[PDB]
DNA sequence: CAGGATGTATATATCTGACACGTGCCTGGAGACCGCGTACGTGCGTTTAAGCGGTGCTAGAGCTGTCTACGA
DNA sequence: TCGTAGACAGCTCTAGCACCGCTTAAACGCACGTACGCGCGTCTCCAGGCACGTGTCAGATATATACATCCTG
DNA sequence: CAGGATGTATATATCTGACACGTGCCTGGAGACCGCGTACGTGCGTTTAAGCGGTGCTAGAGCTGTCTACGA
DNA sequence: TCGTAGACAGCTCTAGCACCGCTTAAACGCACGTACGCGCGTCTCCAGGCACGTGTCAGATATATACATCCTG
């Protein structure tokens, strides 16, 4: 029985159990301790993927570009944050323009 | 014209199982506490062991060319056409101001503007508590909110909660939308192209924090038949295709020889055959063939499926130690007569023979299969046959929660003087 | 050929339950196993340290979570923070 | 409706009234010891947007300035409006005369009106609603504030 | 009050503490508002911090420890 | 009289074209000298992956792109709608690049 | 020359993409002094974790731990 | 009464050999503790990760200096890895 | 153009307490495997409450021994 | 399977909380005006390290000089 | 006050290659223990060289098996 | 003491470096002028995962519309 199955989460949570204890993260590692974690790290895997899901369609017609991926999540105020000391690459600005910038008569 | 080399699903290519010839007088059934069953606001007249016919609807007065199935939700639309509309009004199920939410009356023409520039309705939607309108010039009309998951108010996503005013739906797939799917909270359209759309939830693809309802696509290949149950999803690809994606929690897109669907599989055809039509609920699923014979897989706990106790498959599902669970094999059985078309609900099989005569093979505690008072469910299928459609000819099948909607208009000699027939 | 270990095929294939068509590039199939790959970092060293100021020579999900609440942002969090509640929940009710 | 649809309902309302800046149902009178007074020329009910306390807008001191040079002289009245505006005394000086209505409201602690801090996009604006209900033909009143032993010293009007 | 505590005499004099020429009429209170917002952020997560050992009375390494993760790892104590 | 856009709204098209773009805005060739340059100062006789390469200016690249941006309010919050030294400078020390 | 390789069209276009609407007239090579620094400090570091792994080819990972180290993680090549 | 192994004394004995007299305050004798704690710390996963991303069991000096140098500003590193150096050399040569 | 009113740099008597070194102890480390104008500064009077300590009450952090369910 | 970290009831006692009158530093209020804003791995042996106790010199303290510095008639 | 010259949003035919899914394989994971004025923008002509690929040479990263000195 | 990671000579082959004429996009230069700056743990079983191969639909591409937008007589 893979655990993956058992707990009901996509990606494999027996290699975050096996990344886990050779990443020298600490001396011992719970069972959970990789499935929660797991969870957590597919809870964003998804809450990212869809972001992009519904920009991807908007903009282009199926497949994300890394400057839809980014188009994303500059967007998310939550993810803003957490991407907010990354550098997606090939990203590109999601554009803006100061008040003082544009036209004025 | 790059688009017209494309659409391979037409209009009248779905005029078969929807609209009719002659305006037919309707019916009701079943104990319809939501105001639902369109017989005023008597409380005598709600409760009901057998079939009727409508006094506020007669055949002639109204011209009742096509009706709309629903749990709390029972509308119609007639050649005129009309806008006739009986459900529970609290989700905007009406489509109106009005009890009179149980009498049948027609909504206005100055609230959907098509039918004030050249065209008609080609089917009526009615989903728990949503409603719809595919018309014939492309766009497709709306009224009422879905009701969630979790358990709340949505229309447009987050721009509209409660669709009581009828309004039409913005561009959604350029190529015009052919038919449409009912059942749950869970509507879903059908593209020119073949392209099956999908709004509301769909929950049984997958997201959060709203944003989903109001779309679209997608899925599937080049569908030519989207029918939809209630937590079960039907799709049939051009090219011959059987598949069904949804909550088989009992089996209810028979794909599955073991007791939810991730993408779309299903059906497994040997030698030949072609599905005339199909049909679901919550735990009842029924496709039928061009030939006659039924292909039918749900629950049997409630008796859903009309296979009672004797006529048991051998590819069904069990209790560890107990009663028959569930049916997910196809099959339509050897007792059973020529069935022309179909209807369904939570558990309620209205179907309806070549002759047009009824056969309720499901739950009638609450008297929806219509065979007087009897507090039990209907094992098998119920041969009906009472003073007012005994010899009237059926015509459209429906069911919805505590109810079944029959209708028709009243048979002559070639009825009575062909089929005497016994 | 060593054998490189990616998240492609994970990455992949969650992509599916959120969105069926389709739909990637391989600049931004590579930027997503660097989503994967802060984010499995970063969460073990506030997983890996709360363990040593909280003196427990084992990381259970006692600190995983308390880290994801502590890591992720607000709305996110607690989503995540249920998201996990459910596959913590799944992981015990197996056979 | 919810109590988010009405609120909104109530600031689209609010911020209606402040773009075109109409100051219907109200005009000038003189009271007796008082100046000017503001009254009411229709029925105001109770939680109705009356009429913006409008000026000129700027910083704590911002307004407590052309105070140290008003009170170089006496005539033109004290007409500054201090606020905290999000962390920051945000006001309205309508010390110069305009035809604008909110400036020439008198002072009264159990009056019928209740001077609020209504926020569009970032710009801070007091704004007058009805406390209660306003009859047609009395005078429209609000709560200076201004409480303090030096100022009910030079204007005893201010405690009651 | 909790913001007002945080009373003109205090922001000036932590103003002056970077040589500030003069203080605005408006930046006063500002002060309050990002010490507010200061204070925020991290009073948050080190409770947060004291809550995953389940600490009622919370630590001034956790509060250290935290007002280390935030980004601005403060010395002595700890 | 040919025809003519009035000085400003074709930059600022420039902002919409250049805003749009996910295309790296400088040279390779010419960063792959500025890249081995900067080598040189660090480890004589050196060689480097072209696909490295990309990264370095990537992020430099990036790295300026928003430089520039926070530069953007370095001028804006001073009297200004264009960008002079001083400018960009006064952004390296709210940063604490310098100072 | 290498600085003079940060050439005008695309100190602007690079520019452009904050939307700055006029460059002046010092602040160009302004640029390359800067992209001569951040160039500086990372390439630095990156070469010396070339290094303590005695690597004469430089790796693309290490650009990016080093460009992580630094502290502006970059996403995608790693 | 759980000990609570601080550089206290390692800390002042340091002090000595640069200056004899004298001298120190509480709360900077605490000061010098979390200037200890932070370079153990910054140092040790600077050289950790060295380790992971050079794919060696064990942290040799081989990464504690690699990481001193990549960690130390410019004039400094070369001094203490020179101290280093020196405390290398020592330490071989001893008994 | 300059001498007198503010208050800061500077000097030295003097008590206080924390820095610093001695000691029994115990466990961790060792060893072998320009100009209109108003906003804010400066200074003195009125007034709020911070800082002070004196101290009793006890919450709850901290430590220990035992049983046992967790995870390598 | 099984070594053992973690759960946990049990218990010593540090340390956080409420108390509460009082000298007074400091926050507050206000008038005058001018500079200034702003628009133009494991068993064993044992001494290194820490908690504990104790004496006094570094430094806080304060009256008291002299000093550099800022400003109007 | 407004119609005509720029160039951006938009539509659709059409070839290209990277996304995506099938397969033998092998190892890791699973299970039991306001105003003077100049600076910079806009646009067209002259001119530098980036980008292109075609490709041969081989540095040097990467992997393997063996011996042995390092450190728990 | 001793299990074994690290040193290291040995070896396959990816991939970085130099080459080099050519269409042309782009950098460069310059004149006119107006908006804008600036001053006023371990043995075992085995299938999950990855490298490899292969077919085609998403998207880059380009001629070609129609379109929103900016500006002087």
């Amino acid at each position: 029985k893979t655990r993956s199955s058992r707990a009901g989460l996509q990606f494999p949570v027996g290699r975050v159990h096996r990344l886990l204890r050779k990443g020298n993260y600490a001396e011992r590692v719970g069972a959970g301790a990789p499935v929660y974690l797991a969870a957590v790290l597919e809870y964003l895997t998804a809450e990212i993927l869809e972001l992009a899901g519904n920009a991807a369609r908007d903009n282009k017609k199926t497949r994300i570009i890394p400057r839809h991926l980014q188009l994303a999540v500059r967007n998310d105020e939550e993810l803003n944050k957490l991407l907010g000391r990354v550098t997606i690459a090939q990203g590109g600005v999601l554009p803006n323009i100061q008040s003082v910038l544009l036209p004025k008569k | 014209k790059t688009h017209a080399s494309h659409i391979i699903n037409a209009q009248e290519d779905y005029k078969h199982m929807y609209l009719s010839v002659q305006p037919l007088d309707i019916f009701c059934w079943g104990t319809g506490s939501m105001c639902e069953l369109g017989l005023g606001p008597l409380a005598k007249n709600k409760e009901v062991k057998r079939p009727r016919l409508n006094p506020f609807l007669p055949r002639d007065e109204a011209k009742i060319i096509s009706f709309a199935v629903g749990g709390m939700h029972t509308l119609a639309l007639d050649e005129e056409s009309n806008v006739w509309s009986w459900g529970c009004n609290d989700v905007g199920a009406l489509g109106r101001d009005t009890e009179l939410e149980s009498t049948p009356a027609k909504i206005p023409r100055e609230s959907f503007p098509p039918l004030a520039e050249g065209h008609k309705v080609v089917q009526l939607a009615a989903t728990d508590n949503m409603s719809c309108a595919l018309f014939s010039n492309g766009e497709v009309y709306a009224w009422g909110t879905f009701r969630c998951n979790e358990g709340i108010l949505g229309f447009y996503q987050d721009k509209i909660k409660i669709q009581k005013t009828p309004w039409k739906v913005p561009t959604f797939s350029k190529y015009n939308i052919v038919q449409l799917a009912p059942g749950k909270d869970h509507i879903l359209f059908l593209d020119e192209e073949g392209m099956v759309f999908a709004w509301g939830n769909g929950q049984q693809m997958e997201r959060f924090r709203l944003k989903t309802l109001d779309p679209r696509p997608f899925g599937l290949r080049h569908v030519k038949y989207i029918a939809s149950g209630e937590n079960h999803c039907f799709a049939l690809t051009k090219d011959n295709k059987l598949v069904s994606w949804g909550l088989n929690q009992f089996g209810q897109c028979g794909v599955s020889e073991d007791v939810l669907v991730t993408k779309p599989k299903r059906l497994a055809l040997p030698d030949n055959v072609v599905i005339r039509s199909i049909a679901a609920g919550e735990h009842h699923s029924l496709i039928l063939s061009q030939d006659g014979d039924l292909y039918s897989c749900g629950r049997l706990d409630m008796f859903e499926v009309g296979i009672p106790k004797d006529n048991l498959p051998e590819y069904t599902y069990k209790d560890v130690h107990g009663k028959a669970r569930a049916v997910p094999l196809p099959t339509k059985l050897n007792n059973v007569p020529k069935f022309k078309s179909v209807a369904a609900g939570s558990h309620h099989s209205v179907a309806v023979a070549q002759n047009g005569i009824a056969y309720s093979w499901g739950f009638g505690e609450t008297y929806a299969v219509g065979l007087g008072p009897f507090e039990d469910d209907t094992e098998v299928p119920t041969r009906i046959k009472n003073t007012a459609t005994q010899d009237h000819n059926i015509i459209l099948v429906g069911c919805g929660g505590q109810f079944s909607v029959s209708g028709g208009v009243k048979l002559s000699d070639e009825d009575a003087e062909k089929r005497a027939d016994e | 050929k060593t054998r490189k270990e990616s998240y492609a095929i994970y990455v992949y294939k969650v992509l599916k339950q959120v969105h069926p068509d389709t739909g990637i590039s391989s600049k931004a199939m590579s930027i997503m196993n660097s989503f994967v790959n802060d984010v499995f970092e970063r969460i073990a060293g506030e997983a890996s340290r709360l363990a040593h100021y909280n003196k427990r020579s084992t990381i259970t999900s006692r600190e995983i979570q308390t880290a994801v609440r502590l890591l992720l942002p607000g709305e996110l969090a607690k989503h995540a923070v249920s998201e996990g509640t459910k596959a913590v929940t799944k992981y015990t009710s197996a056979k | 409706k919810s109590k988010a649809e009405l609120q909104s309902e109530e600031r689209k309302r609010i911020d209606e009234l402040i773009e075109s800046g109409k100051e219907e149902g109200m005009k000038i009178d003189l009271i007796d010891g008082k100046g000017r007074g503001v009254i009411a020329t229709k029925q105001f009910s109770r939680g109705d947007f009356v009429v913006e306390y409008h000026g000129d807008l700027i910083e704590i001191t911002d307004a407590k300035k052309r105070e140290a040079l008003y009170a170089q002289d006496p005539s033109t009245g004290c007409y500054m409006y201090y606020f905290q505006y999000l962390s920051k005394t945000y006001c309205v000086d309508a010390t110069r005369e305009t035809n604008r209505l909110g400036r020439l409201i008198n002072h009264s602690k159990c009056g019928n009106c209740q001077t609020k801090l209504h926020d569009i996009d970032g710009v801070p604006h007091l704004i007058l609603i009805a406390s209660r209900d306003i009859a047609a033909g009395e005078e429209l009143l609000y709560d200076y504030g201004d409480r303090s032993k030096a100022s009910i010293e030079a204007f005893p009007w201010l405690k009651h | 009050d909790n913001i007002q505590g945080i009373t003109k005499p205090a922001i000036r004099r932590l103003a002056r503490r970077g040589g500030v020429k003069r203080i605005s009429g408006l930046i006063y209170e500002e002060t309050r508002g990002v010490l507010k917002v200061f204070l925020e952020n991290v009073i948050r997560d080190a409770v947060t911090y004291t809550e995953h050992a389940k600490r009622k009375t919370v630590t001034a390494m956790d509060v250290v420890y935290a007002l280390k993760r935030q980004g601005r790892t403060l010395y002595g104590f700890g | 009289k040919p025809h003519r856009y009035r000085p400003g709204t074709v930059a600022l098209r420039e902002i919409r074209r250049y805003q749009k773009s996910t295309e790296l805005l400088i040279r390779k060739l010419p960063f792959q000298r500025l890249v081995r340059e900067i080598a040189q100062d660090f480890k004589t006789d050196l060689r480097f992956q072209s696909s490295a390469v990309m990264a370095l200016q990537e992020a430099s690249e990036a790295y300026l792109v928003a430089l520039f941006e926070d530069t953007n309010l370095c001028a804006i919050h001073a009297k200004r709608v264009t960008i002079m030294p001083k400018d960009i400078q006064l952004a390296r020390r709210i940063r604490g690049e310098r100072a």
